[PDB]
């Protein structure tokens, strides 16, 4: 789920398990510099590949002259009666087409999808 | 026979009945509604 690099070399880690005590120990093989993880994860592939593309979306879009600009559906946390739709347009991600709300105010910038 | 009575195209050929029209633009403004509509479905995720 997630990776660190080594210390004092400053390389990448590979996994080893432990003979004696059996934990999982991620360790620099340019190193011997051994520690343990808390996370218990090595590895996840998501192949039906459902991410959250709320955090993929960059807060500025909204700001972009020949995106559209519809009067209802209003945002969250500030009133602010008017927003921007578009659609993801990712290739091999899902084939939806689902709409994603973003809030145009400059200081705002929750973006919900409905 | 051709050379007595003529053929000939022009533009009162193309010119169609203001009625006919009127029943033209009626049914592109009913298929861009429609197709507006299904876009709308298509928008908010109930076309199956
Ligand atoms: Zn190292
Ligand atoms: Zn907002």
């Amino acid at each position: 789920v997630g990776i660190r690099f080594c210390q004092e070399c400053n390389n990448m880690l590979y996994p080893k398990e432990d003979k004696e005590n059996r934990i999982l120990l991620y360790a620099c093989r340019n190193c011997d510099y051994q520690q343990e993880a808390d996370n218990s994860c090595i590895y996840v592939n998501k192949i039906t590949h459902e991410v959250d593309e709320l955090t993929q979306i960059i807060a500025d879009v909204s700001q972009d002259p020949t995106l559209p600009r519809t009067e209802d559906h209003p945002c969250q946390k500030c009133g602010h009666k008017e927003a921007v739709f578009f659609q993801s347009h990712s290739a091999r991600a899902e084939d939806a087409m689902r709409l994603y709300y973003v809030c145009t105010a400059p200081h705002c910038g929750h973006r919900w999808t409905e | 026979w051709l050379l007595i009575e003529g053929h000939t195209i022009g533009i009162g050929d193309s010119i169609a009945d203001s009625k006919t029209y009127q029943d033209i633009q009626n049914t592109i403004k009913k298929a861009k509604q429609d197709v507006i509509e299904v876009i709308e479905k298509a928008h908010n995720n109930e076309l199956e």
